[PDB]
């Protein structure tokens, strides 16, 4: 009663349906295509499922050092070629 | 109520109760120095933290 | 002298000055658009 | 990075049908705003 | 032992055959509004 | 009247101080005899060889327990589910030795219990209630048959009951994990929102009502006194409480109807602990929580850890420590 | 069992002094008018 | 005659926007292989 | 106002939810995190 | 010398008794062992 | 010592009980 | 009519969700601690900070996904974007488990935001401040066991992690390390949340059960009005109810409702004092006195020497795993096991 | 000095119980009217 | 059921509770050193 | 534990000495 159109006379619209027809699925295709072109890996900087190791490598990349974290992540990324 | 002699040497500083200076007054002034001091407060967390680093400023008991 | 995390810091500060500052200028500005009606 | 634009084509392109469908009245709401 | 086996026996079935029969003792006719 | 007509209207009477009624005359004896047994067995009893190890547990407070670690240790692994009364032993320090009281006490009180739900079902009607409060109530009663009964049945032994004490209590509490992963099972997480939301749901429903309360008072004195008990009036403005929550989240979020919320305060947390008791009955026959141990591969085959492959760790080490004679086998299988 | 000499007086005291508070409370406001 | 944004619009865009670019990533990952 | 009826939007939107919660039950079998 | 007019006379009810009694003693209860420790 | 103090407040509370029960100040209908 | 006035008149507008002064701050903090939650659990690793995956993306499901808290080398940096780990660089600051410091001190904010917007809301409508007052519970929860409880520790690596099974994780962790079960201010937590909802589940089924017949359905929900003056349900028949049933009952409505606030209420602040404790090791771990026994009395058991020895193959087994940063190597033949198994 | 292991009770509550007999009394004595 | 009227209010007055407690304590400070021994 | 007994009960006396005399029930002549 606070004056905004009630939600069930919008949803129920044809405005509302012609719009978001469009928007609901380009949404949700931009967000399968975040994952499917690897962007998501690239922006986040988690692995692959090839990128966990080297080829022979057991043990984990963890970070040790507080104010070279950044550059010992970048070593571990550089040793996973 | 007992006067006093102490208590009357102190009624100038009990007398003006409920006064108040109009509107806004030093709200705007007041608000800067409360800016300031947050800033203040954030520099010396941060050097504490180890997040803001000073050259001269080892944080550590070897200092 | 200024260090990297000194730069950095006043990054920080700039950017919540810019965050509160846009956010307080849209506050005020809407507000001012949209009065109450006494 | 060719995949940014990719990402962005289905939303930018919504966006744009989107601000197409209600811009009849979108405007009428900020004129009598003013 | 048996001495007392009988009588926790006698015990329970004593508290039992109250609640069976008290049960059977008319009970939907115990509230207060339809005491038919 | 003969004697049974008036003996039936004494059990049977809306003026005894505490109401006794045809559940009553089982719920009465059953209740005092699982209390006492319990009160001598806690302060008293010497220790039970309860995993059938001639491991005696000491459980009684005379025994060098306190109030914390105390308990009425579950019956012996050897007895299983075997019905092991006061006549069945040889002699009371068998029984004893063999946690005799503990089947006794758990036997005594889920009757006793169950007759408590009953119990309240018969003074509801006689007191022209609705009769539904004993509905909720079997939420707790099924959870107390659910580790006292339920799942020594599906284990095979009333030594994996939950034994009488705080400490037991978490002993049963920790093995359980360990075997059954009963954190990853939806059913214990459905407990958890039950218990989590029924407390907030009293903190809220508290609160709203405490923060609505109409003035009848001054402030000298405890605003409990503006009601006054059997009064017509409410004592809290609905619509005030209604007009805060429904603005603190939003306006279609807020109960308006105290039918409503009330039914909800009721639902919430029964439903929850009936999924919790149903959780600790069904793995009372090993459907255990999920399994996610090395559910995530790498491309060469690597197992890459998760958080449930920590939680796995710790469930091995209480699994490999707990009843750490016991085993002579290498599966632990019930 | 070797327990703490100290515990029995100060579970004696955690008792008894505001059960005591609690009883000089009540049986005072009993006797108002 | 309602409005078409308000302050109501804005929250229900800030949740619901993300969400549906959320829910068609994780359908993607479900079509990826080690 | 009151094209569509309500009803149609809740059950399309409803069996919108079952599906894409069914695909991600299908995942949990196939692919990352399924253990093969 | 007038009395002082801020005195107020204090209450605590039976119900209120009952629940701060049973507060101490189930308290008194729950530490106890920790104080033997 | 122990034991006895346990027990001690644990009769306490049972005796509590037993007032809280049948000497409770009577909800009286006004 | 200044403008900050304007500006007061806009903020306390009557609308669908209502801002206020307190909604500047809530907000935005509730968006962002909710929203970096998502993104994190959605497509950010813990590779390189516990060794864990934790996220949609690389293969988890609902209950074992997490925000992961930073590595134990981080200390309790900030971990700012702009701070002197990531450097700027917001793939790095996801790497090293900015995410967490994000949502924690976003969600912390929230938080506070939140209560002020119960503060301001009861302020305007007219009502007492009881509902901010009672989730001062859960703000002293978050502190204590999000920031208290790893300030207290080396690092922010020992918080819980934002995530179903990373919390069961941090569940396992305190029965195994610090006893938390066996910890006073943890029971009355528990009383008081257990005690919470049976008040919930009574007082809701008591009411229900001594409605008044005010209309003529069998289903009873319509026939409350919420501007009815009279009670819908009969006090008087649950009082006699009750005192029958349990030997004592509620008499006073109000005592009632606030009782029911001070339940979970006094639990949680109980069990928050707890976590401080444990944020400096001190544990209710072990009774001296038990343990003296033990040491020289081979023959005495009871359940908590019992649940000690849970405790020390929790912490054995865990541990190389759980703390990667310690390096623990734990030969097979150090680890506690019973027979068999 | 080794001395009595009950004392230190003994003594509190020689002390505290009859005095708080008579602070109860005396309390409720001057809240009559 | 009619009240008891055989009940009473009891009085202690201040000067009682002074003298009383003086008793007590010095009872307690005479015999103290006789309960440590 | 001792000395502090002794002399907690002999601080005491002196603090009701102190009531005794300047909080006593004022003499009233009637
Ligand atoms: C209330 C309701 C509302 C809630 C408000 C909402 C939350 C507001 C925001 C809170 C954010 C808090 C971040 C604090 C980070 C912190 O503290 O960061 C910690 C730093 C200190 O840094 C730590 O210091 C340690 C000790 O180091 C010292 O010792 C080492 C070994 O000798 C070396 O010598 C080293 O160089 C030397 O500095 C280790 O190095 C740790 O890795 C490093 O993290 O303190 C500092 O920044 C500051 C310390 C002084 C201020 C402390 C007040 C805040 C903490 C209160 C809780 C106390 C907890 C006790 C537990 C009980
Ligand atoms: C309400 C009264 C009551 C009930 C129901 C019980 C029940 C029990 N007692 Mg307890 N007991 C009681 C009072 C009661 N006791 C009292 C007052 C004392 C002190 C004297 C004891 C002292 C005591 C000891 C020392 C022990 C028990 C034990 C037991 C258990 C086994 C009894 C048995 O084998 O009987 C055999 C059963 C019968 C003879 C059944 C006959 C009942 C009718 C005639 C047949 C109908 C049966 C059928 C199920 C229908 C039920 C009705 C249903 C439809 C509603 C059982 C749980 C033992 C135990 O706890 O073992 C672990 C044990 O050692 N009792
Ligand atoms: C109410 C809103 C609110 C609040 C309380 C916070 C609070 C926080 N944010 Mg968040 N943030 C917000 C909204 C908010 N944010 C929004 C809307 C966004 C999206 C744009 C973000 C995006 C964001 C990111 C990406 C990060 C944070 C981070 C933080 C933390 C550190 C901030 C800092 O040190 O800046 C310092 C600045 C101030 C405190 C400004 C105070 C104003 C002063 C007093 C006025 C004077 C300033 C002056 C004019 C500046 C001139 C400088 C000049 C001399 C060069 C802090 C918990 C960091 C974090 O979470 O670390 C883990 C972080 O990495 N925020
Ligand atoms: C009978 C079983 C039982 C019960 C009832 C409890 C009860 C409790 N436990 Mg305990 N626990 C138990 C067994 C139990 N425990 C056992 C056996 C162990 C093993 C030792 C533990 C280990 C344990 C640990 C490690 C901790 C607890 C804690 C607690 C307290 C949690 C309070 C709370 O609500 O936190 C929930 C969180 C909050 C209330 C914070 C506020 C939450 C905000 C407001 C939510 C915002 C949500 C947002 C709007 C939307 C989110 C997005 C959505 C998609 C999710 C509560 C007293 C905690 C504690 O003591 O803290 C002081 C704690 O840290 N327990
Ligand atoms: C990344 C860093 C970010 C920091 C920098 C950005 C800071 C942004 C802070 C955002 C604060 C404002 C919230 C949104 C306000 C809104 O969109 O509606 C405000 C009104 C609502 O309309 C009106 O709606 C009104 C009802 S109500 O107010 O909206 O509830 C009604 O009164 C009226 O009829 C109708 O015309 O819309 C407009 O007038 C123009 C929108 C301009 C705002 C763009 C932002
Ligand atoms: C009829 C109400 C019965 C009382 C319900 C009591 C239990 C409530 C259950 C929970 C909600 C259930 C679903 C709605 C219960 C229901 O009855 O819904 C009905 C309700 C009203 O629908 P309409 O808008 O059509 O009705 C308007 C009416 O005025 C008709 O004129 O729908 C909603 O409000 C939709 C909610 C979308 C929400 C928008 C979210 C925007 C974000 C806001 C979050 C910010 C606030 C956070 C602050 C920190
Ligand atoms: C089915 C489970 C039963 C739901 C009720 C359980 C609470 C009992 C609490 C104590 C009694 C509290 C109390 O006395 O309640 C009384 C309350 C109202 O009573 P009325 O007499 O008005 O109506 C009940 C009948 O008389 C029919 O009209 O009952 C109802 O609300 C029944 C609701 C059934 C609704 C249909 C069932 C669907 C709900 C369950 C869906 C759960 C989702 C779970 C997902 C995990
Ligand atoms: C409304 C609503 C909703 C939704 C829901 C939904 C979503 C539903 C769906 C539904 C559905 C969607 C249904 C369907 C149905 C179906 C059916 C029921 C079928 C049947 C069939 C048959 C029976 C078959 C047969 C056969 C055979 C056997 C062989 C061959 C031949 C044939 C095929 C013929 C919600 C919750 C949101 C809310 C409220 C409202
Ligand atoms: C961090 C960060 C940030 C932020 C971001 C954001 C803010 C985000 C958001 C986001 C979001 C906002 C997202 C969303 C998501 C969602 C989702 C993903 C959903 C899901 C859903 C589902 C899955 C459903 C299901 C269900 C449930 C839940 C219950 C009921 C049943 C059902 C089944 C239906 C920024 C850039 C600022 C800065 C830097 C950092
Ligand atoms: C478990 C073993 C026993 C199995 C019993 C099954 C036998 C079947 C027939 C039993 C007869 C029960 O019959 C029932 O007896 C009682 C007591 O005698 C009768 O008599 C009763 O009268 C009224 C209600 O009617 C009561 O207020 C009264 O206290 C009672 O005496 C009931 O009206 C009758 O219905
Ligand atoms: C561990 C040691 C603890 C020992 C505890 C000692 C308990 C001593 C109990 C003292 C009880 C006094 O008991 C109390 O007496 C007063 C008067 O004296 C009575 O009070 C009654 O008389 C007074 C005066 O006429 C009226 O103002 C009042 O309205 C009326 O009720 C109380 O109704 C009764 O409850
Ligand atoms: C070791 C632990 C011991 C802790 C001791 C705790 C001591 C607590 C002291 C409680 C003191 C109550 O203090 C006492 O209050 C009552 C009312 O409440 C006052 O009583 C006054 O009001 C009442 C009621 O209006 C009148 O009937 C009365 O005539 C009048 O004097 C007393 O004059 C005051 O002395
Ligand atoms: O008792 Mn008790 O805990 Ca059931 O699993 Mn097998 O059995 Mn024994 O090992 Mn694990
Ligand atoms: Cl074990
Ligand atoms: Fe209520
Ligand atoms: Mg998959």
């Amino acid at each position: 009663t606070t004056g905004e159109r009630p939600f069930s006379d919008i949803i129920t619209s044809v405005r509302y349906w012609v719009i978001h027809s469009i928007t609901i699925p380009a949404l949700f295709i931009a967000g399968w295509l975040f994952v499917s072109t690897g962007l998501a890996y690239d922006v986040f900087g988690t692995p692959r499922p090839d990128s966990y190791y080297a080829q022979e490598q057991r043990s984990i990349p963890l970070v040790t050092d507080r104010f070279e974290a950044k550059q010992q992540v970048e070593t571990f990324l550089e040793q996973l070629k | 109520a007992r006067r006093t002699w102490l208590g009357d040497i102190l009624r100038p500083l009990n007398s003006e109760y409920g006064k108040v200076a109009p509107g806004w007054g030093t709200t705007p002034l007041m608000a800067v120095f409360m800016g300031l001091f947050l800033v203040f407060l954030l520099i010396i967390l941060e050097i504490y933290n180890s997040t803001l680093i000073l050259d001269g400023v080892n944080v550590s008991w070897k200092a | 002298t200024i260090t990297p995390s000194l730069k950095g810091f006043f990054i920080g500060l700039l950017s919540g000055a810019v965050v509160l500052g846009l956010t307080f200028a849209v506050l005020i500005a809407i507000s001012q658009i949209d009065k109450v009606q006494r | 990075d060719w995949r940014v634009l990719v990402v962005l084509l289905p939303v930018l392109l919504a966006a744009g049908w989107a601000v197409r469908n209600i811009l009849p009245y979108a405007v009428k709401q900020v004129q009598k705003l003013l | 032992m048996e001495t007392l086996k009988i009588t926790v026996y006698i015990v329970v079935t004593f508290f039992v055959l109250l609640f069976v029969f008290g049960f059977l003792s008319g009970d939907p006719a115990r509230n207060p509004k339809r005491k038919d | 009247a003969n004697l049974w007509e008036r003996f039936c209207n004494w059990v049977t009477s809306t003026d005894n101080r505490l109401y006794v009624g045809w559940f009553g005359v089982i719920m009465i004896p059953t209740l005092l005899a699982a209390t006492i047994c319990f009160v001598i067995a806690f302060i008293a009893a010497p220790p039970v060889d309860i995993d059938g190890i001639r491991e005696p547990v000491s459980g009684s407070l005379l025994y060098g327990n306190n109030i914390i670690t105390g308990a009425v240790v579950p019956s012996s692994n050897a007895i299983g589910l075997h019905f092991y009364p006061i006549w069945e032993a040889a002699s009371l320090d068998e029984w004893l030795y063999n946690g005799g009281p503990y089947q006794l006490i758990i036997f005594h009180f889920l009757l006793g219990a169950s007759c408590y739900m009953g119990r309240q079902w018969e003074l509801s009607y006689r007191l022209g209630m609705r009769p539904w409060i004993c509905v909720a109530y079997s939420a707790p009663l099924a959870s107390a048959f659910a580790v006292f009964l339920i799942y020594p049945i599906g284990q095979g032994s009333f030594s994996d009951g939950m034994p009488l004490g705080i400490s037991g209590t978490f002993n049963f509490m920790i093995v359980f994990q360990a075997e059954h992963n009963i954190l990853m099972h939806p059913f214990h997480q459905l407990g958890v929102a039950g218990v989590f939301g029924g407390a907030l749901f009293c903190a809220m429903h508290g609160s709203l009502v405490t923060s609505s309360l109409i003035r009848e008072t001054t402030e000298t004195e405890s605003a409990n006194y503006g009601y006054k008990f059997g009064q017509e009036e409410e004592t809290y403005n609905i619509v005030a409480a209604h007009g805060y929550f429904g603005r603190l989240i939003f306006q279609y979020a807020s109960f308006n109807n105290s039918r409503s919320l009330h039914f909800f305060l009721a639902a919430w947390p029964v439903v929850g602990v009936w999924f919790a008791a149903l959780g600790i009955s069904t793995m009372a026959f090993n459907l255990n929580g999920f399994n996610f141990n090395h559910s995530v591969i790498d491309a060469k085959g690597n197992v890459i850890n998760t958080w449930a492959d920590i939680i796995n760790r710790a469930n091995l080490g209480m699994e490999v420590m707990h009843e750490r004679n016991a085993h002579n086998f290498p599966l632990d299988l019930a | 069992m070797e327990v703490n000499q100290l515990g029995l007086i100060a579970t004696a005291l955690f008792v008894l002094v505001p059960s005591v508070f609690l009883i000089i409370l009540y049986v005072q406001t009993e006797s108002q008018q | 005659s309602y409005p078409i944004f308000t302050v109501r619009w804005v929250a229900v865009h800030t949740l619901a926007v993300p969400t549906i670019f959320f829910l068609g990533a994780i359908a993607a990952m479900q079509f990826i292989q080690r | 106002g009151g094209r569509i009826p309500l009803w149609i939007v809740a059950t399309v939107a409803g069996m919108g939810v079952i599906v894409i919660v069914g695909l991600f039950f299908y995942g949990a079998y196939a692919g990352l995190g399924s253990s093969l | 010398m007038e009395p002082n007019p801020n005195r107020q006379p204090v209450e605590l009810n039976r119900t209120s008794l009952y629940l701060g009694l049973l507060l101490i003693l189930v308290l008194a209860l729950l530490f106890s062992s920790y104080f033997f420790n | 010592m122990e034991t006895i103090t346990y027990v001690f407040i644990f009769a306490c509370i049972i005796a509590l009980f037993f007032f809280a029960i049948f000497f409770r100040e009577p909800p009286r209908i006004t | 009519r200044g403008w900050f006035d304007i500006l007061d008149d806009w903020l306390k507008r009557d609308r669908f969700v209502f801002v206020g002064w307190s909604g500047i701050l809530l907000f935005p903090c509730a968006y962002l601690a909710l929203g970096g939650w998502l993104t994190g659990t959605t497509f950010v690793t813990s590779w390189y900070t516990h060794g864990l995956a934790s996220s949609y993306l690389e293969g988890c499901n609902f209950l074992t996904v997490a925000v992961s808290t930073p590595a134990n080398s981080m200390g309790h940096s900030l971990l700012l974007l702009w701070g002197p780990e990531a450097q700027g660089d917001f793939t790095r600051w996801c790497q090293l488990g900015g995410l967490w410091t994000f949502i924690a001190l976003h969600g912390a904010f929230g938080l506070i935001g939140f209560m002020l917007r119960q503060f301001e809301i009861a302020r305007l409508v007219g009502v007492r401040p009881y509902n901010a007052i009672a989730f001062s519970a859960p703000i002293a929860v978050f502190v204590s066991v999000f920031l208290i409880y790893p300030l207290g520790q080396s690092s922010w690596f020992f918080a819980p992690s934002f995530g179903v099974a990373a919390i069961f994780r941090f569940l396992l962790f305190f029965q195994g390390f610090h006893n938390w079960t066996l910890n006073p201010f943890h029971m009355m937590g528990v009383a008081g949340v257990l005690g919470g909802a049976l008040l919930c589940a009574i007082h809701g089924a008591t009411v229900e059960n001594t409605l008044f017949q005010d209309g003529e359905g069998a289903s009873t929900f319509r026939a409350f009005n919420p501007t009815q003056a009279e009670e819908t349900y009969s006090m008087v028949t649950a009082n006699r109810f009750w005192s029958q049933i349990f030997g004592i009952a509620f008499s006073n409505k109000r005592w009632l409702h606030f009782f029911m606030l001070f339940v979970p209420v006094t639990g949680l602040w109980m069990s928050a004092i707890g976590v401080v404790g444990l944020a400096l090791n001190l544990r209710s771990y072990d009774f001296i006195s038990q343990e003296i026994r033990a040491a020289e009395d081979p023959e005495f058991e009871t359940f908590y020497t019992k649940n000690l020895l849970l405790n020390e193959g929790i912490r054995a087994w865990m541990a190389p795993q759980d703390q990667p940063h310690e390096n623990f190597v734990f030969p097979e033949e150090v680890l506690p096991r019973g027979n068999a198994l």
